[PDB]
RNA sequence: UCAUCUAGACAGCCGGACGGUGGCCAUGGAAGUCGGAAUCCGCUAAGGAGUGUGUAACAACUCACCGGCCGAAUGAACUAG
RNA sequence: GGGCGUGUGGCGUAGUCGAGCGCGCUCCCUUGCAUGGGAGAGGUCUCCGGUUCGAUUCCGGACUCGUCCGCCA
């Protein structure tokens, strides 16, 4: 829910026809000023493939930096990136089958 | 038409300058008026003149005020258009149109506010609190011809009423203060202007002119109201220990003095106040400050500083009897800095220096600050020396000899030594000898009424007249 | 304030307007832009003037000016010349100037005080600038080059010069002229500074393309604050 | 941004259209043939490409 | 002309075709110019696009500063040479058909120009009036 | 050549379009609708272990089926003048 | 214009889908009519896509080079 919200404001923003530098330096000034939403972005942002970065908690104090597309729910965002798993998997077993006769 | 939402700003619940539920903010990226807003104006013509004003180009936004200007100047007909969300989204437009580079500009939004004020009046009571500050602030810019014209526009407004200017100065005193301190701490070079289309000069040339304008609103906030200091100290505090201020006094780089003159005044005005001898951190950093300050006067910029010099002399002398010269103490290289200052200083001579330079000497010379014979007198010498030889090729060059001698004369009375004597006696006649044509220019002659006993002077006609 | 201002899509403010103190010169052929520039910033004080000097546009480096007088060249009509009369103030003089050299504002620098002008102009015509506009006169040349209203840009607090001018020219023409003077550019680096922009005591007028250090550099030494 | 029901109703004559695969001509959303003869009244029709 | 026209220009009487070499007038080190085009001219079977005074032409430098030469660039005409009619009805013309460099948006290669320009050229080009002597 | 048809057909409106059951595998999830197989009953006038939209999975909407109005022919595929 | 083939280290050159040698010179050792020896560096296998598990290697396209054939009275 909270990566929502922090959709729902960045897409707010970006709703209003506002320059995309402007957006960064609305939040880095927020991030100044203690806001959790702000705080939770990461700054090089790529408005010009739909795309922001978030910090989440690797412990419910390190952090992870995850890739969530604006046009997608996060949810949605979550199930492609079950999928990037699933399809490594196929190329792994697709190694295993390789591995006995290339290597005689 | 007008599309988004602010969801950022909701969190904050940071008005800034405002008091009326918008946030109004100097900065470019935040304090743009909210797109629900917008779209609740009355008339669709006033929805384009909000547009114009949000987008970069000059000639667009002047344009649009122009058409907002006539729009209010024809006020029976369109006192509807007028509203709430009128003024509430012209605050946070305002705002940003007071610091624009371009003087009309800033000139045009000063006179919109003004006539929205006596059009209106008493229905942007509400207002008023967000309004009046920003206006004042106007009246207290630099440029003469910005401020001029709104001081006089404003003193119409309240029907060329002295007292209630005054009245202003009190009632909104807590949110003049807000705005000092919002531009001072709150703000930084780059957030008042973007960095894209300026470089790192100018930004810093803009920050440095807004923030001298919130100075001398200062300086004018504390001298109409008497107890200010009492009642806000906490925040005077936070304002004054920024060293934003303080960067300000740097002669090294800048276009005008006129900034760096106006922190001086606060300075003094602080002292006289005794804010600043009641912190000693606060009085302790600007004195640092303007003791760096002396170490930039050059050669190469003695010409542009020449007419601040008698001032941060003054400041100085003021200075240095609080403490017992307490001020000098703080700085282990100050007499050094000091020295050199006055070394440069004596190659050019603007008027009223040498006025400042025995007002130093007076307060120093109880706690000895500088020898009287091994210092203090080559200095006095050397400067007559210099003076003659550019004599009186200078306009002022009369007034600027006159107070050398007024000056020189006192100096030389606390002596009681036969060098002093000496040089002052040989010195006099070389200054009248060499000359110019010192009888010649009779206020030069009036000015410098006499040097020694008449008898005497008449002996050495003699002379001239005796001579080969 | 240094005012962003184009002629019609030109960045050369000097060309077309001539500024002085007490009068300003427009163009005819000009924009509503051009000409509220200069009716906003110089108010109803000082009359602003549309004019055609010898059937051309380009006015500023036809003529030269002063508060107290103007030159215009040879080749303006008698029908210019009334309209200037009656729409000048009473007190500035206009007097045609007969001289080979003709273009008075690529000829002449010149402010209240002090005045620079070609080398090789004529002693009538000397004595003329001397008369009408009651400004001593000084023949030198800017670094070498000749057209010194074209490559200077002067007003009483100061000057602007060309910026590739010898150091030792700018002591010597400051010392000459009683001025501080800057070599720098203007419109975005073009070197004509005085066909550049127009200035007099409290307003500059240049081109949209001049950059922000190019007009702090103007407001700077001309103490337009 | 319009409205919403305008951006519907002014979409409704520019935008809900089909395209003729052979002649290119605008065509009613729901048409089974092209209403043009040079192409012969032809059933080779396209929706008219979106944005977004 | 073409781009950097402040402006229209009546037709002045065309006296420099295409091969035609003119003097130049800056000071820009080159001696004379070569035209090999004129901007803005028609298509014609068989007739030589020429120039009159005012307009921007392409042209080599034949004769002068071996940077300057074997090369193409732009180039304005202010002296003509061949007499032209004006609105007022004066037939008037200089001794010499002579030029200037620029680059295509018209600001010129060098600094101050001997002799004098047209009126036509000057009202038409703002940096050849910026740079120009005398105007006539 | 197949089908439907005064025991009410095809268009157009309006209503329902349900339970066992989130049927069995498989998936971090997939409940009619990512797929693999099966694809059966009840209540029925009638409703697929689902025609699409559809959500992370739901939820929701619509279908092909049955009903009121209409009262009489109509739908699909193909052939050749 | 078209066809056919070609492209490897600073240079030349070997390559069956699982980049070596020689030459230039880096260092060290070694000595007239100046050698030899030993460890070195050196490639996006012309480039871009697909196949494979991995392409110098297979395929498709592009670039480049080298050959061959081409107008009229
Ligand atoms: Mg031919
Ligand atoms: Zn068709």
């Amino acid at each position: 829910p909270l990566i929502e919200e922090v959709k729902l404001a960045v897409q707010g923003l970006i709703d209003q026809q506002m320059d995309w530098n402007t957006i960064e330096k609305l939040i880095k000034s927020e991030q100044k000023k203690g806001n959790r939403i702000a705080q939770l972005l990461n700054l090089p942002l790529n408005l010009k493939q739909n795309k922001i970065s978030v910090k989440l908690d690797l412990s419910s104090n390190e952090k992870i930096n995850v890739t969530i597309d604006l046009g997608l729910s996060a949810y949605a965002n979550a199930t492609e990136y079950f999928n990037i798993k699933k399809t490594s998997a196929q190329k792994q077993k697709k190694v295993e089958k390789n591995v006995g006769k290339a290597m005689k | 038409s007008f599309g988004g939402i602010n969801t950022f700003q909701q969190y904050n619940t940071d008005l800034g300058l405002g008091h009326n539920g918008v946030r109004i903010s100097l900065n470019y990226f935040d304090g743009l008026p909210d797109p629900s807003l917008l779209n609740s104006l009355y008339s669709n013509e006033l929805k384009l003149i909000f547009k114009s004003l949000l987008k970069r180009d000059e000639t667009t936004k002047e344009k649009a005020l122009m058409d907002l200007s006539n729009l209010i100047s024809d006020f029976n007909q369109n006192e509807y258009f007028f509203n709430d969300i009128f003024l509430l989204c012209w605050s946070q437009i305002y705002a940003k149109l007071i610091i624009s580079d371009y003087k009309v500009i800033r000139l045009q939004s000063h006179q919109i506010t003004i006539m929205l004020v006596k059009s209106l009046r008493k229905k942007i009571s509400k207002f008023l609190k967000d309004f009046i500050p920003l206006i004042l602030l106007g009246t207290c810019e630099l440029d003469y011809s910005v401020s001029k014209p709104s001081l006089n526009e404003l003193t119409e407004c309240f029907n060329k009423d002295p007292a209630k200017i005054n009245a202003l100065w009190a009632v909104f005193q807590e949110q003049l203060l807000n705005l000092v301190k919002e531009i001072v701490v709150n703000e930084n070079e780059d957030t008042i202007s973007d960095e894209r289309y300026s470089s790192k000069e100018e930004s810093e040339f803009r920050y440095h002119r807004v923030i001298a304008s919130a100075v001398l609103l200062l300086i004018k906030l504390f001298v109409h109201n008497k107890d200010v200091s009492e009642r806000n100290s906490s925040s005077l505090k936070v304002i004054l220990s920024d060293e934003s201020i303080w960067k300000l006094l740097n002669l090294k780089n800048g276009q005008n003095t006129n900034a760096y003159e106006t922190v001086l005044r606060l300075i003094d005005v602080l002292y006289t106040r005794g804010y600043m001898p009641s912190h000693k951190n606060i009085m302790k950093l600007a004195v640092k400050k303007l003791l760096k300050s002396l170490t930039h006067i050059t050669s190469k910029n003695i010409l542009k500083v020449c007419p601040v010099l008698p001032s941060i002399l003054n400041l100085l002398a003021t200075l240095d009897d609080y403490e017992d010269g307490t001020i000098w103490s703080y700085d282990k290289s100050s007499k050094e800095k000091v020295l050199k200052f006055l070394s440069v200083s004596r190659t050019s001579p603007s008027p009223g220096f040498f006025n400042a330079v025995f007002a130093l000497y007076s307060s120093t010379k109880r706690h000895s600050f500088l020898d009287y014979y091994l210092e203090w007198l080559p200095f006095w010498q050397k400067s007559v020396q210099r003076l003659n030889e550019k004599g009186f090729s200078a306009r002022n060059s009369a007034e600027v000899l006159n107070e050398f001698w007024t000056n020189f004369l006192k100096f030389a009375e606390d002596s009681s030594e036969e060098r002093v004597k000496k040089m002052v006696e040989s010195e006099i006649f070389n200054s009248l000898s060499c000359g110019k044509s010192l009888s010649e220019y009779t206020k030069l002659n009036q000015t410098l009424s006499g040097v020694f006993p008449p008898d005497k002077w008449e002996r050495e006609i003699e002379d001239y007249f005796t001579s080969d | 304030m240094a005012t962003r201002t184009q002629f019609e899509n030109s960045n050369e403010i000097g060309v077309f307007s001539k500024l002085t103190n007490t009068y300003c010169l427009v163009a005819v052929g000009g924009s509503e832009n051009f000409y509220s520039a200069f009716e906003a910033e110089l108010g109803d004080a000082i009359p602003i003037v549309h004019t055609t000097i010898a059937g051309t546009r380009i006015i500023g480096r036809m003529t030269a000016g002063n508060r107290r007088g103007l030159l215009v060249p040879t080749q303006t009509t008698d029908q210019e010349l009334q309209h200037l009369r009656n729409s000048l103030p009473d007190s500035v003089k206009i007097q045609r100037v007969e001289e080979r050299l003709s273009a008075l504002g690529n000829v002449i620098c010149c402010n209240d005080y002090v005045a620079l002008v070609h080398p090789d102009i004529d002693r009538e015509t000397e004595e003329l600038i001397s008369d009408v506009l009651g400004v001593e006169v000084f023949r030198q040349t800017i670094s070498g080059n000749i057209l010194v209203g074209s490559y200077c840009s002067l007003s009483n607090q100061g000057g602007l010069v060309h910026p590739q001018t010898s150091v030792q020219d700018q002591e010597e023409l400051s010392s000459l002229l009683q001025v501080p003077l800057v070599a720098g550019t203007v419109n975005r680096g073009s070197s004509v500074v005085g066909a550049g922009m127009v200035v007099n005591d409290y307003l500059a007028v240049t081109g949209l393309d001049t950059t922000a250090p190019e007009l702090s550099v103007i407001e700077s030494i001309f103490r337009l604050q | 941004i319009i409205e919403p029901s305008l951006k519907a109703l002014a979409s409704k004559y520019n935008c809900d259209k089909s395209v003729c695969r052979k002649c290119y001509a605008r065509l009613p959303p729901r048409a089974t043939n092209c209403r043009k003869r040079k192409c012969g009244h032809t059933n080779q029709l396209r929706p008219k490409k979106k944005l977004k | 002309s073409g781009n950097g026209a402040q402006g229209t220009k009546f037709r002045i009487s065309l006296g420099l075709p295409v091969g035609a070499i003119m003097n130049c007038a800056d000071n820009s080190g080159a001696r004379n110019l070569y035209i090999i085009a004129v901007k803005g001219s028609g298509s014609r079977l068989n007739r030589l696009p020429a120039a009159s005074l005012g307009d921007m032409v392409m042209a080599t430098v034949k004769k002068g500063k071996p940077e300057l030469r074997k090369k193409v660039m732009p180039a304005i005409v202010v002296r003509q040479a061949k007499s032209w009619r004006r609105r007022d009805g004066v037939f008037l013309y200089f001794e010499d058909n002579a030029g200037v460099i620029a680059n295509p948006k018209g600001e010129m290669k060098g600094s101050a120009i001997t002799g004098p320009v047209g009126k036509e050229c000057a009202d038409l080009w703002p940096r050849v009036a910026s740079n120009s002597g005398v105007v006539v």
